[PDB]
């Protein structure tokens, strides 16, 4: 992915327009159940992992199981996608959130 | 010498980072390179496009009816959305 | 001069056998990666040679090797008819059906007649040299371009309930369109990067 | 350990055997063969009560030292003045060789003796005797004994000439036609990457005499088997000379630039203007007094691919005065293609007696020869305008299928004509035109030396018959070839029945019931053939079978 | 710089200072003393003179600044000169 973001954008601007506030979900997340960062947490890396797969399989643009279909599924929430894996990844999950 | 419609040609180093050669550099990080570039009045994109040691790539014009003549219609397309959008963000202002 | 036009023969070698490659026929990689030392070695032209006739080279389809494709270099200034003639001859005498042409500056109104009445049974196209200085498909405007198949135009037009008609178009005169030599009537999956999605593909047809 | 003077274990069991205190002799005989330096008979037994014995950290100075003393036999080889550090090598050679045969010193003294021009022969003389230094010597060991006696040189190349040969047979007998290849693809140097060949240059490096060793070595065999292979690996092996950039051969070899120039000649199949000047610029530099080398220049003439290019040549230089209205006498480039394909199908002649001549062309092979090829073209190309102009005439205007009887006789009487015939045949084969194709085979019943039959030429001609495939269920397109062409002469040389059965094999499927019987039962091994018709002739019948099914 | 003098097009007014149609009708002598010199040193060899050349001059003065900035020398102008008329005029130019 990060490959990709590197062809795509050459220039380096990481500012982008995109649907979802990850940062901010993830702060009320903090916030509506009290996280308290100060101690260890209970959520596996490998909930993480699955959840988001599942998750941007539920994140439908275009629908149908066609190959075209499902290149233009990728394509249309590729960079979403690739924002989602960076942002949610195991890593930072259970180390910073 | 020099291709004809080329009536002066502005040699300079962009300080702005936007016309400076990013670069990837091996550990991966992004660095904008200090690079002269040439800005002309008048336009013949085919001929500076064949000289020697231009960049063929990077090179590239304000007139659209010129990118559609010698590069194509999504070209154009690409060139035209740049052209509106710089004349847009201009002044600072943003569009979706 | 002797000196840029060796290298501006290189240059065209270059962007055409880079072309050969896009459209599908096999060429090797060191005439894609030739350096002009080697141009220079394995032909300086002031008279010496600029036999274009020998800078003229057949190429084979990579899944198709019957189909075979000529490029020819015309040292005359405006093409004439009669090598039009020649060339549809040596055609004839090795079977081949494409050959493109590129001119020194320019092509006789004659010849841009002649070319299309024949072009159902011998398909040839007419290059300016400034052209094929450059190859114009490494430029960071155009997207990647790939001529469909009609299987592929099928499944896409019975995907989307589309006609051909409800496509955007591309002019078979345009630039890349004649890069890739496609005819009216074909589909070209344009791959561009955006930036909104990431990566975006359009269809465009050929009218 | 003797040879320096030193014991063996030996002289330990006898330092032990019949003593009354032999603990006392072990640790002598210890002290005696222990590293002399004086902080390790104290530290030995330290580093012995740690559990690691007094062989271990010998183990790892082993390693290391001896790592430093092959550093230091190239640096010798490469560093101090000459006599001193010849006399170097030359000494600890000396020291060397009594341990050749311990399993530490071979690959040492291998490499002092690659460093030296010339050595006393003694050592050389065990290097090939014993086979572990015969694989493990470096090569200027293995150059050393090649130069000086050619036993080992003759040993070693005869199987790989021999496994040369085998490729050669195998991949020309191989069953495959498609559109997409053949076997006639890779240019020479796509053929020189295997390992024979650049063996062989390994094997010669950049010496001359090695060089002259191969030459007689190719010589003797292609005059005993009058076969283009040996040929073949002497042009093989010059150019892999050349692509070491051996400037030993290259240089003083007047034929490597002529070997060169056919090089690009082959890759292209064709003897363009500027290489064909070169080429001919070579030829017109022979001369009375050092035309030694025309045996020598010719042979390399008469590789598979070189019979191929200058074939096709000719048939070009047919088919593109056609449309130069020209006659065949205002062809130079012509003429020099002809020169040099009988310059090189006369070079077994010439290595089997040496006559320098440029030879002249027959009266009727250019005068009465290629303008009937070329009234054949034009007739071809008549009936082809007549066809695709919008109504000609009733019945249009019938291409001659006729043969006028003087192509036949130029085709079974003069050599030249045969062949250029031949890849006339194949190149329209390859352009599918089929009236001429059967207008151009029959006559082939008679042919001069069986060139017709020839492994290269029915190997290329089976290759065009896959093009048209569905004619073979008809039976006349396969009996012309088969019934007519090949039985005239597949009971006389084993590459002919061969030929046919290998394309029976590929091709059962289409040919039609009936005909690929009788074709099988005709073709069946009539008893001038070994094994390969035999494995062929069981693949035909399990393959009958399996048309039977069909 | 080089590339940037390469490609703006430069003709013929830009370089030069002024001209003047003389008569001069013997070519052997000139008008000009100074021209006298370097012109007796291009006609000890007969350079399309032997026959009457058009006793007509047109002498022109090329100022040396912009010669030198635009990296141009004597002998490429009267190259391109004579490429764009060929033979139809003579040229001769001082040593630089």
């Amino acid at each position: 992915d990060r490959e990709v973001l590197r062809v795509i954008f050459p220039t380096g601007d990481s500012k982008v327009v995109l649907p979802c506030n990850l940062l901010r979900m993830i702060w009320n997340a903090q916030k509506i159940f009290h996280i308290n960062p100060r101690l260890p947490s209970d959520l596996h890396p490998i909930k993480v992992v699955e959840g988001v797969k599942e998750l941007s399989k539920k994140l439908v643009i275009v629908n149908g199981d066609d190959p075209l279909s499902r290149q233009a599924q990728e394509n249309a929430t590729l960079l979403f996608n690739i924002h989602l894996r960076s942002t949610l990844c195991s890593r930072r999950m259970a180390e910073e959130f | 010498q020099g291709i004809e419609q080329i009536s002066k040609v502005y040699m300079h180093l962009p300080q702005t980072d936007n016309k400076k050669k990013i670069i990837i550099t091996e550990d991966g990080e992004f660095k904008a390179l200090q690079e002269w570039i040439l800005e002309t009045d008048g336009v013949s994109l085919m001929r500076v496009l064949s000289e020697k040691d231009v960049d063929p790539v990077r090179t590239t014009s304000n007139d659209i009816v010129e990118i559609f003549t010698v590069l194509g219609i999504e070209a154009v397309r690409k060139a035209l959305e740049r052209e509106l959008y710089h004349v847009i963000s201009f002044d600072g202002s943003y569009v979706n | 001069d002797d000196e840029e036009e060796t290298y501006r023969l290189w240059k065209i070698r270059k962007t055409i056998m880079q072309l050969c490659h896009d459209r599908g026929y096999l060429v090797t990689q060191d005439e894609l990666d030739q350096t002009l030392e080697e141009f220079k070695a394995q032909f300086k032209p002031s008279e010496g040679r600029p036999r274009r006739t020998d800078l003229t080279v057949l190429v084979a389809h990579n899944d198709d090797p019957t189909d075979q494709m000529f490029v020819f270099f015309p040292e005359e200034p405006k093409v004439g008819i009669k090598t039009i003639k020649v060339y549809c001859q040596r055609m004839q005498e090795e079977n081949i059906t494409r050959a493109l042409i590129v001119v020194q500056q320019g092509m006789t109104p004659s010849a841009k007649q002649s070319l299309v009445d024949m072009a159902p049974k011998y398909i040839l196209e007419q290059f300016l040299q400034q052209e094929l200085l450059i190859n114009i498909t490494e430029h960071e405007l155009v997207p990647e371009h790939v001529v469909m198949t009609k299987e592929e135009v099928t499944e896409l037009l019975a995907r989307y309930k589309l006609r051909e008609n409800q496509l955007p178009r591309i002019q078979a005169g345009d630039p890349v369109a004649r890069y890739f030599g496609i005819k009216r009537g074909q589909v070209v999956k344009i791959i561009r990067p955006s930036e909104t999605a990431g990566r975006y593909i359009t269809y465009r047809l050929v009218q | 350990l003797q040879d320096l003077g030193v014991a063996n274990g030996e002289d330990l069991k006898e330092t032990l055997t019949n003593c009354t205190e032999p603990l006392k002799a072990i640790e002598q005989f210890q002290t005696e063969n222990g590293v002399l330096l004086p902080s390790l008979q104290s530290a030995l037994p330290f580093l012995d009560l740690h559990g690691t014995p007094r062989l271990e950290f010998h183990q790892s100075v082993f390693d290391e030292l001896r790592d430093k003393l092959l550093e230091r036999v190239s640096a010798i080889a490469s560093e101090g003045k000459a006599e001193e550090r010849y006399k170097k090598l030359e000494d600890l050679l000396e020291k060397s060789f009594s341990l050749v045969k311990m399993p530490s010193l071979q690959p040492v003294v291998m490499c002092v003796m690659k460093h030296l021009p010339k050595v006393p022969e003694k050592k050389l003389k065990l290097v090939m005797a014993d086979k572990e230094l015969y694989r493990a010597c470096a090569v200027e060991v293995k150059r050393q004994i090649w130069q000086d006696n050619q036993a080992l040189f003759g040993d070693e190349v005869s199987p790989l000439l021999k496994q040369y040969i085998l490729e050669k047979e195998s991949a020309l007998f191989s069953t495959e036609l498609s559109v997409l290849h053949n076997f006639f693809s890779p240019s020479p140097k796509t053929r020189r990457q295997g390992e024979v060949v650049q063996r062989l240059t390994r094997m010669v490096g950049k010496n001359v005499k090695l060089y002259d060793m191969v030459l007689q070595f190719l010589r003797t065999l292609f005059l005993r088997t009058r076969n283009v292979h040996y040929c073949t690996l002497r042009a093989e092996l010059l150019m892999s000379l050349h692509d070491l950039d051996v400037g030993e051969i290259c240089t003083v070899d007047p034929c490597h630039k002529f070997t060169w120039c056919l090089d690009a000649c082959i890759r292209e199949r064709f003897v363009d203007s500027k290489r064909a000047r070169e080429l001919q610029g070579f030829l017109d530099g022979v001369k009375k007094g050092q035309e030694q080398v025309l045996g020598d220049l010719s042979m390399i003439l008469c590789d598979p691919f070189a019979i191929n290019t200058l074939a096709l040549s000719t048939v070009r230089h047919l088919q593109e005065l056609v449309g130069q209205e020209t006659l065949p006498r205002d062809s130079p480039d012509l003429l020099l293609l002809l020169r040099l394909l009988a310059l090189g199908q006369g070079a077994w002649d010439m290595i089997d007696s040496q006559v320098f001549k440029e030879p002249k062309m027959e009266v009727e092979l250019i005068t009465r020869f290629l303008p009937m090829l070329m009234s054949f073209l034009v007739d071809d190309y008549t009936f082809n305008v007549d066809q695709k102009l919008p109504a000609e005439e009733k019945a249009p205007v019938s291409y001659p299928n006729t043969l006028p009887e003087s192509f036949t006789k130029f085709l079974q009487e003069q050599r030249m004509a045969c062949e250029v015939g031949l890849y006339y045949v194949l190149h329209i084969t390859k352009q599918r035109n089929k009236n001429a194709l059967l207008r151009l085979l029959p006559g082939l019943v008679e042919t001069f030396g069986d060139l017709a039959f020839g492994d290269i030429f029915l190997h290329l001609l089976t290759g065009n018959l896959a093009l048209l495939a569905d004619e073979f269920a008809l039976e006349d397109f396969c009996s012309s070839l088969f019934d007519g062409f090949f039985l005239t002469a597949s009971p006389r040389k084993e590459n002919v029945h061969r030929h046919a059965l290998r394309l029976l094999i590929h091709l059962h499927p289409r040919v039609a019931p009936s005909k690929l019987e009788a074709l099988q039962k005709a073709l069946e091994p009539t008893g001038q053939s070994g094994e390969a018709v035999k494995e062929l002739y069981s693949q035909l019948g399990e393959k009958l079978e399996q048309l039977d099914h069909r | 710089k080089d590339i940037l003098c390469r490609l703006e097009h430069t003709t013929l007014r830009k370089v030069t200072a002024n001209t003047a149609i003389y008569y001069d009708p013997n070519p052997q002598s000139t008008v000009v003393a100074e021209d006298q010199e370097w012109v007796n040193v291009y006609y000890e060899m007969p350079d399309f003179d032997v026959a009457r050349i058009s006793p007509w001059l047109l002498r022109v003065e090329l100022d040396r600044k912009h010669m030198t900035d635009r990296k141009l020398t004597m002998e490429q102008i009267a190259e391109k000169i004579n490429a764009g008329f060929g033979d139809d005029l003579n040229c001769i130019f001082n040593d630089d």
